[PDB]
């Protein structure tokens, strides 16, 4: 969903 | 990958959605926190980058009534205040 797609972007910064 | 240590209140939040350890990678901390926000439906159904946390333990730990998932540096800073030095 749209929440899960925004949260995946934080993951990229790790 | 580097291991970090949650303070006792943040630890209890991660263990409420299945976590089994005392130390985690930052990718593992972000996995369990995301599963917590979605199972308690704290995200706004219409505008899904906004999280509303005034009436949850997450708001007491972060010191805010709400935050945006777009603000990457602010979210990493709120997590760091809740790790053992
Ligand atoms: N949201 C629609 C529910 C869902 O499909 N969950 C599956 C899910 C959720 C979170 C992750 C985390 N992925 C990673 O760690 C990859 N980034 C490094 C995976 C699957």
């Amino acid at each position: 969903l749209t929440f899960e797609q925004y949260w995946a972007q934080l993951e990229s910064a790790a | 990958e580097t291991l970090v240590r949650p303070k006792p209140e943040l630890l209890k939040l991660l263990k409420s959605v299945g976590a089994q350890k005392d130390t985690y990678t930052m990718k593992e901390v972000l996995f369990y926190l995301g599963q917590y926000i979605m199972t308690k439906r704290l995200y706004d159904e219409k505008q899904q980058h906004i999280v509303y946390c005034s009436n949850d333990l997450l708001g007491d730990l972060f010191g805010v009534p709400s935050f945006s998932v777009k603000e990457h540096r602010k979210i990493y800073t709120m997590i760091y205040r809740n790790l053992v030095v």
